């Protein structure tokens, strides 16, 4: 019905018996959003830092 | 110092050695990062 099925081996699977999820994403649509820490020392990426 | 204040000086003047005091400040990296 126009909504794609996305693969992820991280969805649990135990003797068969897995699960399927349906998401709406976005802050403006009141959906699901991810949260990260914007300013970091090191700051190798979005919410990621490497330090000596 | 002048001794018994000719002008003589004392042969064993006091020497002041600066002392050091230390403190280790520990901060978790998640507390400062977040």
């Amino acid at each position: 019905r126009g909504v794609p099925l996305i693969p992820s081996d991280k969805v649990p699977l135990e003797n068969g018996k897995t699960k399927i999820l349906l998401l709406r994403v976005g802050e403006s649509r009141q959906g699901v959003v991810g949260l990260y820490q914007p300013n970091l020392p090191g700051e190798q990426g979005m919410g990621l830092s490497v330090r000596f | 110092q002048v001794k018994d204040a000719f002008v003589d000086y004392i042969d064993n003047p006091r020497e002041y050695l600066l002392s050091a005091v230390n403190t280790v400040v520990d901060v978790h990296t998640r507390i400062s990062d977040l």
